[PDB]
């Protein structure tokens, strides 16, 4: 409590939902209220990282109408929320950063959205949700362009490609994994490893070859995979659980951390050996996010309350 | 007049969501009972021993309000028929313990879904439940007219929807709620709660619900177009199916956000209302037989 | 053996007497227990088991906030749904000083022994909700000198006539199962048209903590009573007397009637058929309690003036599981 | 739950090829267990879990002093009755070398460590009696590298046609019950008149010692049974195979049957109504093993070709109690 600045509450939720770090070496926090009197979630900015969760040691603060379920850094300045409300949401941060201020609110989603990625350009967005339908915005202009109604059971995570703002896969509950290119009439593509395996759970594009990308199943394996000649290249029985999260490393020979719901983060190689794993969680591990200062640190959260850093050897 | 209630899938408080709803002309509310996304482990360290609570307090509400106003759910993430063994296994814990939960609180119904063809675990755990304790809460299966997968948008580029008419495959959504029925017996707790699409289908896979025992219609609010005014509306072919739902007196569910950011919600409901009371009226028969439908008697034997 | 519904949590919670009447037998118990001088150094341990929605948790804070001594509070209940308001009591209101433990008495692990265990585990006629088995599950965990509260508990039987009643037990026979089974379990009612044949007189007694080498929970009594009218005997009506602490009671009997208590009503034991009772003559009762490690039954029989068939013979009609 | 009859043990202690086959499975193993230059220092503790009148404890001497080694023999056995014939055999003739325990095996406080627990507690469908439940009470007692006899089995099903069966169960109806229990419910029997639908198929597994760290003993399976006539379904067929040691087996599996093996029936799980079924049809069987702390059962249904009512439901018409 010796800070807890104007605007922030008193309280951080208990269930942390998203972590992300800033290029200049910050870090965002996501949190839902998810069982008690009150549903809802709260964002956090915390210029001290060692200083978290601590509401007292922070930076900037604000509740949330409702739960976040998922965001992600807008730039430098911008927040972007997927809401459990059905509202994807965008969260300007001060001049002065000290204050986060509502930029837009849009109730366009029929159910929770779950997932959000921005789109290279920085100047759009892809949303997913429960309703089933994938969603593209313009953020300057706060509408939605296309709506998408490619899937046939709830979208799990939509992940934007790093370089080309027509692309970026999404994978749903209907055992489908779509690659998108907004260019083409027709613009998802079926792409699983196409033996109708255990549902998709988890993306991450590799960040240099703009053409591998990684999934987690939920049945805990994760799996490499080649877009141009897709026959699933490689998987490892990484989990024990679900794969909720996928995260490479800022290294130009990227390692990939991979967090689950039975609550254990592991550091897999670029061929996904074990080189490292941590049980410091004890609840389900929701992020993980990469020092842009420290490369060999990791910050992780759970429904455990706990914001963990690792360092990996 | 109808009775009609609001679907949500998000409660961020239950005093003032009901509030609102209430204040919208809603008569009853469908919600979760526990957070949507609140996904409990049962089996395995350490997630199974989270700190509680695992839910929101009975004491929030009246249960005069719990008996009457609020219609649960089942969380969506609770998969009996998952093929991954331990999803099941926690699925079928994490479906007794919310179906446990709306029995206390007394709920007068509670929703779950079919939005697929295998739901045999999920019949059995609901079985199961049924035939544990006594209590006369009903059981609302969300059934679509047209199935998820053949609803989608032709936009996968190898994976064109199939475009040649099936009859069989345009009724799958029935053989889904007839299995689902059969092996929970026919069980007078189980009934229908009827998901309206933008697409009405064949009038030959409407029929098909004939006979079927609809508590409830839920309306995307997605499907209402808009008039010369600005106004929610419907097509002509979904007020012949309102019309034909009204006359077999079940309860309308409003489902999805605001389309209309023009007015309220209030509209999509008045509408409803306005559809209502534009029927015919009773005949001098239809006045007579009011309270004798489906009621079944002995013959007389006057001899 | 079921999980209590909210609603009926919420009906008993409205009684004006059984929880005053329970802070009353806490306080009285925790200035016994903690000298003056030792007042801030003591910190007496009480658990409650089957906390419900938690009105004892508040009592017994209620009870040393006017003692002026301190506790440390576990919250014991096996209702899961119960246990989610509980949990949500401690989080906005209880803070750490109760613990809240989701489980049955009689396999929570304690992490230390307790000063009081308090309860309020009773049904009509005593001891029919199976509260000497739960205690007797429970008792490992009370300090070598511990207070139970209730400390003991006994139930009573009076013969009654009713016509009236004996046709409602004719009404509840069923599909399915022995056409006389009706009659060879016992029902809670509000008994009003009815005559009581006799005084009523103790049946069973239990008293906790049980210090006994051998436990045994199994009882036989056999019962007299006086009968000066004519009549026939249809039932007999069950209630209960409890000491929760020295002079501090609850009561059914209606001899000793605690004045407002509605929690419970009495019980009756019918018997298949009525049996003819000249003016002068003794009815002769027998009941037993049985059980096995599953659940626990009653079975019982006339044998004057005339005899019965007994009754529930194995609890084939009627058990209460464990 | 029940005590068998004397009767029904000197049945069975005549099969030719049961005993035969346990002698064998104890005899290999003692060898792989103590190597020759061992034969004289190494005295195995060997355990008969459900030892009967005694003729398992018969084969283990039998199957020591013929692999030349040496052993310690516990006799446990629940039924008093069975206990009886057990003590008179070791005062009469086999001395202190077999100890006699009169108890439960899940109850039983081992005195030291097992080598080996032996026992048979199979019915027609393997784990019906309730051996996994039992052999999991009593594996804290066998040595961390200890051998279970037997180790492991595995249930099987065959849908049949039979209009004669159909009405055998149908005639099955009882007054007070439901009138539908009958076909809830598995019969032990020599199935005669009908027609096998579908070869057999496995069902449910169990190995021992269990080293799972969470144990459950419940489960699903779904079976899909290819079928080429037109026909009538009127119940599945059960048999079981079971592992005792390595390659000594027991089956009433009849591709595999043990040859004069009479004492296990097949076992027949009817279903309420007939299904029919044309020739290229699948059908789809399901089947849960279910439990609570009190008993066991099953469940079951049919989701093809047409679907039929999930049977026994809660265990409402059967179960196997613990
Ligand atoms: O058996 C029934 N209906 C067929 C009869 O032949 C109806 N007729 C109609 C003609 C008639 C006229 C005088 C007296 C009796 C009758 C009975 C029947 C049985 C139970 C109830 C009713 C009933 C009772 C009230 C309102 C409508 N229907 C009708
Ligand atoms: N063996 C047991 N372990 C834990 N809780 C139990 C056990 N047996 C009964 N209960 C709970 O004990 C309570 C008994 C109630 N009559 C009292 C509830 C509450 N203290 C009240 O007075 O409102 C119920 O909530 C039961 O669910
Ligand atoms: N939990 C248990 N504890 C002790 N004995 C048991 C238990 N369960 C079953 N039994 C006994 O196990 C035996 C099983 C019999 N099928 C085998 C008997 C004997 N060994 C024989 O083959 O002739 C019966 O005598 C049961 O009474």
């Amino acid at each position: 409590e010796w800070n807890l600045p104007p605007n922030a509450p008193a309280c951080m939720e208990r269930q942390l939902e998203a972590a992300r770090y800033r290029s200049d070496g910050a870090l965002l926090l996501g949190a839902s209220s998810l069982s008690g009197r009150c549903w809802a979630g709260s964002l956090w900015l915390f210029k001290d990282p060692c200083a978290a969760p601590n509401e007292g040691f922070c930076s900037a603060g604000v509740q949330t109408e409702a739960g976040v379920a998922d965001l992600t850094w807008v730039g430098e300045r911008g927040i972007l929320v997927a809401s459990d409300s059905g509202a994807v949401e965008l969260w300007e941060l001060d001049e002065n950063e000290t204050l986060i201020v509502s930029k837009f609110c849009k109730y366009e989603h029929d159910d929770i959205v779950s997932t959000v990625s921005v789109l290279s350009s920085g100047t759009q967005a892809v949303s997913g949700s429960k309703d089933i339908c994938i969603k593209v915005w313009d953020l300057a202009q706060q509408v939605v362009l296309s709506s998408y109604r490619a899937h046939a059971a709830q979208v799990t995570c939509v992940a934007a490609s790093p370089h080309k703002d027509s692309v970026f896969l999404s994978c749903s509950e209907d055992n489908r994994i779509l690659l998108w290119d907004t260019r083409c009439p027709k613009p998802a593509s079926q792409i699983g490893c196409s033996a109708p395996g255990y549902l998709p759970t988890s993306l991450a594009w590799h960040p240099q070859q703009s053409e591998v990308f990684v999934f987690g199943d939920e049945n805990g394996t994760v799996s490499l995979v080649d877009t141009k000649s897709t026959s699933c290249v490689l998987s490892s029985a990484v989990h024990s659980q679900c794969v909720t999260g996928l995260v490479f490393s800022p290294h130009s020979v990227p390692f990939l951390a991979s967090l689950s719901e039975d609550c254990s983060l592991a550091v897999l190689d670029s061929s996904l050996s074990e080189l490292f794993r941590s049980q410091a969680h004890r609840d389900f591990v929701r992020d993980a996010t990469w020092s842009p200062l420290n490369h060999s640190l990791l910050t992780t959260v759970g429904w455990d309350h706990q914001v963990v850093h690792h360092v990996v050897p | 007049r109808v009775s009609s209630g609001r679907d949500l899938n998000c409660v961020p408080e239950i005093a003032d969501t009901l509030g609102a709803v209430a204040k919208q002309g809603f008569d009853f509310l469908c919600m979760p009972v526990f957070h949507p996304r609140f996904k409990r482990e049962f089996i395995q360290e350490p997630a199974k021993n989270r700190p509680g609570p695992q839910t929101r307090s009975d004491l929030l509400l009246s249960g005069r309000d719990w008996n009457t106003l609020i219609v649960g759910k089942l969380s969506p993430w609770i998969r009996p028929d998952s093929k991954v063994e331990k999803i099941r296994r926690n699925s079928e814990a994490a479906m007794l313990q919310e179906l446990n939960f709306g029995a206390y609180l007394g709920l007068p119904a509670f929703l779950l879904p079919l939005n697929q063809e295998d739901n045999t675990n999920l019949a059995r755990v609901l079985t199961n439940h049924i035939h544990t304790g006594h209590h006369s809460s009903m059981f609302w299966m969300r059934v679509p007219l047209v199935a998820p997968e053949d609803l989608r948008d032709d936009i996968i580029e190898n994976a064109p929807t199939t475009h040649t008419e099936e009859y069989s495959g345009e009724e799958k959504t029935w053989m889904w709620w007839h299995n689902f029925r059969t092996l929970c017996d026919y069980s007078k707790r189980i009934a229908v709660a009827l998901e309206i699409g933008a697409d009405l289908p064949s009038n030959h896979v409407i029929d098909r619900w004939l006979g079927e025992p609809i508590k409830a219609a839920i309306l995307p609010t997605s499907i209402f177009l808009t008039n010369k005014k600005g106004f929610p509306v419907l097509s002509k072919m979904h007020q012949r199916l309102i019309f034909r739902l009204l006359k077999l007196e079940v309860q309308f569910i409003i489902t999805g956000t605001n389309h209309h950011s023009e007015k309220e919600f209030c509209s999509y409901l008045q509408y409803l209302e306005y559809l209502s009371q534009n029927r015919p009226p009773p005949n001098a028969y239809e006045l007579f037989a009011k309270g004798y439908e489906d009621y079944l008697q002995s013959p007389l034997q006057p001899l | 053996m079921d999980n209590l519904e909210s609603q009926t949590y919420e009906v008993f919670e409205k009684d004006p007497i059984k929880y005053s009447q329970y802070q009353q037998a806490i306080y009285k118990c925790l200035l016994d227990r903690v000298p003056e001088e030792e007042k801030d150094t003591n910190v007496q341990v009480l658990m409650v088991l089957g906390a419900g929605r938690g009105p004892l948790v508040n009592a017994s804070l209620r009870a040393a906030k006017q003692a002026d001594r301190r506790i440390k509070l576990y919250a014991v209940e096996k209702n899961p749904n119960a246990v989610v308001t509980l949990e949500n009591w401690q989080f906005e209101e209880w803070g750490s000083q109760v613990t809240v433990v989701s489980s049955d008495m009689r396999e929570w692990v304690a992490p230390e022994k307790a000063d009081i265990i308090v309860s309020e585990l009773l049904g009509s006629f005593a001891d029919n909700e199976l509260s000497p088995e739960c205690l007797d599950g429970a008792q490992h965990f009370l300090k070598d000198d511990g207070v139970s509260i209730p400390g003991e508990y006994t139930s009573f039987l009076a013969p009654i006539s009713s016509s009236k009643l004996y046709n409602e037990v004719r009404a509840c026979r069923e599909k399915d199962r022995d056409p006389e089974a009706q009659f060879e379990m016992p029902y809670v009612v509000r008994l009003h048209n009815f005559h009581q044949l006799s005084a009523p007189q103790p049946c069973f007694t239990f008293s906790h903590p049980n210090r006994d080498p051998m436990i045994d929970n199994n009882r036989y009594c056999t019962l007299e009573f006086p009968v000066e009218v004519n009549t026939v005997l249809h039932g007999f009506a069950g209630y209960f007397e409890t000491v929760l602490y020295q002079d501090i009671t609850l009561s059914i009997r209606p001899e000793t009637h605690s004045p407002g208590m509605f929690s419970w009503f009495p019980i009756l034991f019918p018997i298949k058929q009525p049996i003819t009772v000249r003016e002068g003559q003794t009815i002769c009762v027998r009941f037993w309690r049985c059980s096995n490690s599953k659940k626990v039954w009653y079975e019982w029989a006339v044998t004057a003036p005339v005899c019965s068939a007994i009754h529930n013979p194995t609890g084939r009609s009627y058990t209460i599981g464990l």
